[PDB]
């Protein structure tokens, strides 16, 4: 069910989950490079009923993977709230900004 | 007995041509913008940019502007950051004008990529992630100034009453107006009072432009203004867009480009979906709405069509609507807009279209 | 007649690759692409070489050379693609196939769209 | 409280890995190689390959070998045409390798980029659009050799049981074959019989490959061969695949990789469709045909899944098919193939698949 947009991890998540692109919610896909920089999420677990702030770090340096693509936009702000965005690459500092995957990556509480 | 030529230039006059900006999400390293006729649905051309492009038409009608990220080796290599110059009915690259490796990537919103009202210079947003507005000299074909000023604020809103003046939204919910020189640099600034509450009641960034005042609506179906007649910015709201029955079914804004004015009627287009939460301000259009900037009244609402993004024709008195992959043409010389037709295909993934300046 | 120049036919019967004249084409048809059957979209280049072959013209019963140039140095044009094969052959027979990119020789080969330039009686 | 990490290995060993070379013709610029596991249709990874790519992995099974088009403003500016290697494990660029701007711009046959026997070399179709066949040594990194001597001929079919040595398909029905010294430049070469009329009888150019012989199918379902097991090559042909009642319903094949061999059982399969006609050659597949090399009979018809190209596992008795954007998965350990599964949208517009080396 992680490979579903619906997941409640992915609940910012605009772009391809990197889980159906041959890595998982924290592992970058073989090749791919994690982004040092991240738009951040609050999202609710509906499984133990408490809400949980998750980094969306994107995968990098390769072409776009193309599958399970999503759109969510819970808590999500315009570019005046900068790190609260999704409508922007944060592969945009990374060696190559090619745009391959994200990932929703639980920080904490 | 036949022979096949180039060097031909669009078929169709300048005033019948719309641009698709094309990002191919999928393919996002062949993004590229598809040149319509929108009389009539015909393909007259396109300009490949690369990755992510961004496009707008040079306000005199004779270049298209593009902004785009090369590599290389795509995914490895140095990274250029570029403008380029197009000729506008032979959709040839001309000029390519360097940038500093912090263009923003992202979304195709108006306000990333603009023009000062004059034509003179292009104005651009950067994103390293640190934000600053970038200013190309169209004359000299060259990067002429870092605008650090707007460190914190996101998009461009050009002045339609001065040369050489924008505005950008900042994370204090105020604007900030920078007047340019004619070199470039920041001559004058100033900051406006707080328009609106980030926290509270977050604006969409894409204006209802008129010529001497911007609207704004938000997550919650407000309106807020901007009144830049004069050299400081007022600004003002909320008024709600909302009646009573349309609270019922909790009516919000959802879109990306979303809003649009027309300038001769104060007549604000926004797009519209019932059952508004968290979450869903970047929903389709269920009903597109005309709104009396004026009495602050709804005079009309039409089904949308699942659009997303919108543009608006003065002279005309048209506005299309993009659904993603599919574009409409409206006919807004009266308060209820009329649909012409549907060209549908113009892109895969889409979220702004424009038309020739005329 | 009008069946030999698609300048003067309408455009849905030209723009299809059942059109006769199209009986060996691999690619998007320029004519769809904002150029005609024998001008390349506004930016893009002729190819100056192609694959050729013969097709039958069912409206006045001859056959026809056709030589299947490509416009270059743009990227894919995408509407109107095609894929018919009549008399096509393999690599071996390299100026009859169509399975390569015939902007291979171009100041830019980057293949944006094809078409069928009428050469004469076969 | 998690980490993410990059520099990860492909998660299923390289028995169960396939590589789908997606030529994504709506946007060219921006093929790739996709890596799937067939025994449960994962998607493991990717290879970026720019304008065209083609694709190999390396003898050993150690690596991947791309070769691609750049331009440095990708629609202008200067052409470099390169190999690539890469780690088949990490999916991680390794090298390039610069040819002359020459290298095939086509669909992907199997035949336009090939290696050696021994691995050492990377044997290439070049079009200018006069054709040569290049050759990479791989140890060095250098284009070493152009064979012009292969001009008007078309396509690589390695020698299983030799080296450093392939055979190419000529315009005159006739097969070159190459010898390479250890160097990568031509030590000798020969030229076949007539094996088929190119007017009268053309041959797909997708060989049904054994160890030391290679059958081809023609155009109106007829089989030629070349045996390469003695010193020079002996050719004959044709052999029918159609019976009577094939030939009233006008079978003919139809596909672009669209034959595979069997080693084992001497079995051939080949991609058919009927009403066959000028201009039917590149139709999907009806049916797959299972043909006995030996007694020239077929043993096998099955639905083909409106399947072009396909590829054959000999360890493991397996073919794949695909359609453009589907994989098929059949067990071939018996006469009659057996469906075992389908990868649905492994490709956009793919007509090439490959196992990944074991033996």
């Amino acid at each position: 069910e992680v490979n579903s947009c619906d997941y409640w991890r992915h609940c910012a998540v605009d772009g391809f989950l990197c889980s159906c692109c041959g890595g998982t919610t924290t592992t970058c896909p073989p090749g791919s490079t994690p982004s040092p920089i991240s738009w951040i999420g609050t999202c609710h677990n509906p499984h133990d009923g408490k809400d949980y702030l998750i980094s969306y770090h994107d995968c990098c340096g390769k072409t776009a993977c193309g599958r399970c693509q999503c759109n969510t936009q819970t808590r999500e702000r315009p570019g005046y709230e900068f790190f609260l965005h999704n409508d922007v690459n944060w592969c945009m500092a990374n060696e190559n900004s090619t745009f391959h995957c994200t990932t929703s990556v639980l920080v904490g509480l | 007995r036949e022979v096949l030529t180039g060097g031909h230039s669009v078929s169709a006059p300048q005033e019948n041509r719309i641009y698709v900006m094309d990002s191919v999400f999928m393919h996002l390293t062949e993004s590229r913008v598809h040149v319509y006729d929108y009389t009539n649905g015909k393909f007259l051309g396109m300009v490949p940019t690369a990755f992510n492009g961004h496009v707008q038409v040079s306000n005199d009608g004779k270049k298209i502007y593009t902004m785009t990220t090369y590599h290389e080796r795509i995914t490895r290599g140095k990274r250029s950051d570029v403008v380029e110059v197009w000729d506008a009915d032979k959709l040839t690259f001309e000029k390519e004008i360097s940038l500093p490796p912090k263009r923003v990537q992202g979304l195709n919103y108006d306000g990333l990529f603009r023009q000062t009202t004059d034509g003179k210079f292009i104005v651009l947003q950067n994103a390293s992630p640190a934000t600053s507005i970038g200013i190309v000299d169209v004359a000299k074909g060259d990067y002429v100034e870092d605008v650090t000023a707007a460190a914190g604020c996101w998009s461009v809103i050009p002045q339609p009453n001065r040369p050489r003046s924008f505005m950008t939204i900042c994370g204090d919910g105020g604007l900030l107006t920078i007047n340019l020189g004619e070199d470039g640099k920041v001559a004058s600034q100033s900051r406006s009072k707080q328009m609106f509450s980030v926290k509270d009641d977050p604006i969409f960034i894409a204006p209802a432009l008129d010529k001497d005042k911007a609207h704004f609506v938000s997550y919650y179906g407000n309106v807020y203004s901007a009144d830049f007649s004069g050299d400081e910015v007022k600004v003002d709201g909320p008024w709600s867009l909302l009646n009573d029955e349309d609270k019922a079914k909790n009516w919000v804004p959802g879109g990306y480009n979303l809003v649009g004015l027309h300038r001769a009627s104060g007549r604000m287009y926004v797009f519209m979906h019932p059952d508004g939460k968290e979450g869903t301000h970047k929903f389709p259009a269920a009903e597109i709405w005309v709104m009396d900037t004026k009495t602050k009244q709804r005079v009309a609402r039409i089904p949308g069509r699942d659009a997303l993004s919108m543009t608006i024709d003065q002279q005309r008195n048209l506005m299309l609507t993009l659904d993603g992959g599919n574009v409409n043409v409206y006919d807004i010389s009266q308060p209820e807009p009329k649909l012409l037709r549907t060209i549908e295909g113009a892109a895969e993934a889409s979220l702004q279209v424009q038309f020739h300046p005329v």
